[PDB]
RNA sequence: GCUCGCCGGAAGACCAAGGGUUCCUGUCCAACGUUAAUCGGGGCAGGGUGAGUCGACCCCUAAGGCGAGGCCGAAAGGCGUAGUCGAUGGGAAACAGGUUAAUAUUCCUGUACUUGGUGUUACUGCGAAGGGGGGACGGAGAAGGCUAUGUUGGCCGGGCGACGGUUGUCCCGGUUUAAGCGUGUAGGCUGGUUUUCCAGGCAAAUCCGGAAAAUCAAGGCUGAGGCGUGAUGACGAGGCACUACGGUGCUGAAGCAACAAAUGCCCUGCUUCCAGGAAAAGCCUCUAAGCAUCAGGUAACAUCAAAUCGUACCCCAAACCGACACAGGUGGUCAGGUAGAGAAUACCAAGGCGCUUGAGAGAACUCGGGUGAAGGAACUAGGCAAAAUGGUGCCGUAACUUCGGGAGAAGGCACGCUGAUAUGUAGGUGAGGUCCCUCGCGGAUGGAGCUGAAAUCAGUCGAAGAUACCAGCUGGCUGCAACUGUUUAUUAAAAACACAGCACUGUGCAAACACGAAAGUGGACGUAUACGGUGUGACGCCUGCCCGGUGCCGGAAGGUUAAUU
RNA sequence: AGGACCGAACCGACUAAUGUUGAAAAAUUAGCGGAUGACUUGUGGCUGGGGGUGAAAGGCCAAUCAAACCGGGAGAUAGCU
């Protein structure tokens, strides 16, 4: 039983974009920004308990941060985790 | 069974092969097999310490019974087999109690023959006895040096040892080298000679044949520079010096044995 | 033609990596020298 | 956009390594791009990488590494046992269709499969660090049976032709379907079963190994492909409608056969040879300590779980190694048509490109090529370079020889197209039909249809029929080296090195010898028919004299002679 | 059968021309040798500088080799320019 605090930690932000929106309309999938060390089970439990929604499967990928340049200085953005989590055709979050 | 190849190609013209139809054409007895990877003449420091070793065919090691300490139980020769690890052929024997072992195949030992080891075994080729129990003048092979240690003398193809005399707890033996050596009379010996005596009649025929056996080429010292051999140097072919090893030791007639511990067991040197 | 540097991450890590340096006192002297100089990158590991 | 040209065993597609956002979209043209640039692998901003089944991770080990104690060493350290790591190798499981600007075996649809944990039912002897089996293994060679794939016919849809002809023996296109499950086939291997005993497998074993009985005569395992199902589905030419002109949506015929056929599969097979061809685990089986109306195992069902990391993009290259957007280097897989022996070669398909300065002119000279009167090596150090030869079939072929060769010696003849033999032959493949049985993926016969060389005779066109690309120059005397190999990466490929063979010599095993102050290790899990060193260098005929000098081997009467006393 | 024969891939490097501030700090083009073996190639591993490795050219040991490279003794010494 994953604790309340861990569940409250593992969710960070929704992922807003064209592909995420299309997943929402078509496959009933919401796309999330989650913690880097958050596992599929933790994401599922947190989504179920805080969004009050029923979940069937969680797909995860890690995004590699981009190396950009700020005034001749090298600088890199952080890696992050993105979750494709599918809702079971009755909740419409 | 010594047969020469027809000269269909320059590398076949001089080849002479020894082929035994008596040998087993199938796979060896698996439970008596072990792996032995190759060294290439390199020691545990990784340095070359014996030259001219490398490459060659993969070989599996056959566990061979050099002790023959399973006295009392008879055995039958099941077949003869090719052994890549040695010149001599090996024989698979089945003991009547159900155990199988490899032994060096002596001259004349064929499938179906019986063998036995012990103090009370008959004097016939293949049987092992203490030399205390073997008549003086018997041709033996696979001779122990220390009791219970296993055969160490006369193991190559075609070799044997002559039991010359027996006085005290010691027997005088004549070795293949011509040396006369005293060994303790409790040391076991197998009657007869080692088989495959035609092994020395083979002609390799080509350089690749020596390469298949894991021998790498030998470079004459006189053909290199003085920095890396005592024989090196010269404008054209020159020698002008006494022949030595790559390490400077005279290599035509200088004796190198120095073992005072075993000097007492040598009756006469090979000369 | 075939030049001298043929990259391989595994071989590079095993030859010059942090674990390899730490495995001998001479390698630890290399690390001590590079820390004393102030190197931003001690080894090829990162 | 329409023409043109180039690659197509790549200049196409996909893995691994390596790189790391170069991927996609919007915007910008300062600097970068060998020119311009509206363009870019450039700048700036956003987006994009979805797995129980792919890989890593993980279980198991090779070479090798590290290494508790240990052995050794001024110190630092070296080596190594029990162990523990280490893939380039062994070990469970997923396919087809569809979808984005950029991911897909990961997403959706449909159909599957593996492993484990829990609950129950029924039955029951379970239990390992141990035993046994298995995993588990080389080169070459040969068929046979298949498939990928191709071509042709049939079928379906469309067409009737810019210029003579084209309702046909005509033109164009399509004719696709998996894993899984069921079947156990061409073929490969092995004789089974129930008894009684036993110096073996460290003890035990009912398992393996050995000894004997009786009985039985067919049991067992393995295995491509095919067929049925999967699939009344999906895909499908084209057609109807828009289009923001990028594309979107609906509908949807035929969807069969014959023949040819791999270097892929059966095949970790079979035949054969000598140079004699990993390990460990998973897996199966056997018991010991020990638990024993419990545990624990087997089978059926229910349920839950299969985490984490990688997944964009280049990848024979403008993204990797070469300072460059550099004519260089870079392991594996895929493998269409015509001709062809072919993965050569020429032209093409799918697909991908015109190589990031152009425009004129038509001097010398330079580079890369074509042709050349008469002569034909006169050139030159030297035929350097060029020119020439070049295929298949048949005929024919010398000295010499180690009897294999020399040899493709040399030299010569035929070669296209059409018809007949023969409406398409020899041969190959083979449907029906009939017959039979231990009934099926069975045998005998039968031969329709399909495919199909080569030869002969006769005609026929050209200067020329191996017409292009492709593709030996040949012969004579002689030095050296026997030969195949190797070498001065980057001026030397050779007569130099090596070699099989020969000889001398050392070495009795704790071998000699080598690497190590040592412990150890190699030699070698070898044992004188073996191992090291040295010289010579296939083979043939052979290898003469000198031991004064130097070295090495043996001897110790005498002389001299150290530490020591 | 074969360190057998012709010939692609693949490995090499005999001749010539070009190039020589190169397209390239060793290549290109046309020819050339081997091409089932003493063959070739991937991945990983071992051998360390008076040392290794070497079918032996003083070859090679990261475009460096009759003694690698880096740091130190070090401002070696220089009757020489
Ligand atoms: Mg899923
Ligand atoms: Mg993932
Ligand atoms: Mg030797
Ligand atoms: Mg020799
Ligand atoms: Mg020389
Ligand atoms: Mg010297
Ligand atoms: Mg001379
Ligand atoms: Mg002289
Ligand atoms: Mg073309
Ligand atoms: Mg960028
Ligand atoms: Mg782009
Ligand atoms: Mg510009
Ligand atoms: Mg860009
Ligand atoms: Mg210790
Ligand atoms: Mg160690
Ligand atoms: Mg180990
Ligand atoms: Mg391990
Ligand atoms: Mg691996
Ligand atoms: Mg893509
Ligand atoms: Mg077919
Ligand atoms: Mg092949
Ligand atoms: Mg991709
Ligand atoms: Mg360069
Ligand atoms: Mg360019
Ligand atoms: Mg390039
Ligand atoms: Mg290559
Ligand atoms: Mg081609
Ligand atoms: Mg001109
Ligand atoms: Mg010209
Ligand atoms: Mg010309
Ligand atoms: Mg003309
Ligand atoms: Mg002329
Ligand atoms: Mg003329
Ligand atoms: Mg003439
Ligand atoms: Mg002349
Ligand atoms: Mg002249
Ligand atoms: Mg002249
Ligand atoms: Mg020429
Ligand atoms: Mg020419
Ligand atoms: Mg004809
Ligand atoms: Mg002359
Ligand atoms: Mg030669
Ligand atoms: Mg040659
Ligand atoms: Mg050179
Ligand atoms: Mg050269
Ligand atoms: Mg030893
Ligand atoms: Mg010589
Ligand atoms: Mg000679
Ligand atoms: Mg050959
Ligand atoms: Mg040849
Ligand atoms: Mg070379
Ligand atoms: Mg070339
Ligand atoms: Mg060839
Ligand atoms: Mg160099
Ligand atoms: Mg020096
Ligand atoms: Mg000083
Ligand atoms: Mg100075
Ligand atoms: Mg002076």
């Amino acid at each position: 039983m994953i604790r309340e605090e861990r569940l409250l930690k593992v969710l960070r932000a929704p992922h807003v974009s064209e592909k995420a929106s299309t997943a929402m309309e078509k496959s009933n999938t919401i796309v999330l920004k989650v913690a880097k060390d958050a596992t599929k089970a933790e994401i599922k439990a947190a989504v179920q308990k805080l969004f009050e929604v029923e979940v069937e499967v969680v797909n995860t990928l890690v995004v590699k941060g981009k190396v950009k340049r700020h005034g001749q200085r090298i600088g890199r953005r952080s890696d992050w985790k993105k979750a494709y989590v599918t809702l079971k055709e009755g909740q419409n979050l | 069974a010594v047969v020469k190849c027809k000269p269909t190609s320059p590398g076949r013209r001089h080849v002479v092969k020894v082929v035994n139809p008596e040998l087993h054409k199938g796979k060896p007895f698996a439970p008596l097999l072990e792996k032995n990877s190759k060294s290439g003449g390199r020691n545990n420091n990784g340095r070359i310490t014996t030259r001219h070793i490398g490459g060659g065919h993969k070989q599996a090691y056959r566990i061979v019974d050099f002790k023959r300490n399973k006295d009392g139980i008879p055995a039958v020769v099941e077949r003869l087999e090719y052994d890549p690890n040695r010149s001599a052929n090996i024989a698979l024997v089945l003991y009547k109690d159900g155990e199988r072992r490899y032994i060096l195949a002596p001259k004349g030992l064929k499938a179906g023959d019986q063998i036995q080891s012990g103090v009370d075994a008959a004097i016939k080729p293949g049987n092992t006895l203490p030399m205390r129990n073997i008549p003086v003048g018997s041709t033996v092979h696979n001779v122990e040096m220390k009791p219970g240690k296993g055969g160490q003398l006369a193991r190559s193809a075609g070799t044997y040892v002559q039991i010359v005399a027996r006085d005290g707890a010691y027997v005088t033996l004549r070795l293949r080298s011509g040396e006369m050596r005293k060994v303790e009379a409790d040391c076991r010996a197998t009657l007869g000679e080692v088989g495959n005596a035609e092994h020395m009649l083979r002609v390799l025929g080509k350089a690749g044949a020596a390469r298949w056996r894991g021998v790498r080429p030998t470079v004459r010292g006189t053909a290199m520079n003085p920095v890396d051999h005592p024989h090196g140097g010269g404008e054209g072919r020159n020698f002008g010096k006494h022949p030595v090893t790559p390490w400077g030791v005279q290599t035509k007639g200088k004796k190198t044995r120095s073992n005072k511990r075993t000097d007492k067991f040598i009756v006469r040197r090979r000369s | 033609m075939k030049r001298t540097f043929q990259p391989s991450v595994l071989k590079r890590n095993r030859s010059h990596g942090f674990r390899a340096r730490m495995a001998t006192k001479n390698g630890r002297q290399v690390l001590a020298r590079r820390r004393a100089k102030g190197r931003a990158r001690l080894t090829v590991s990162k």
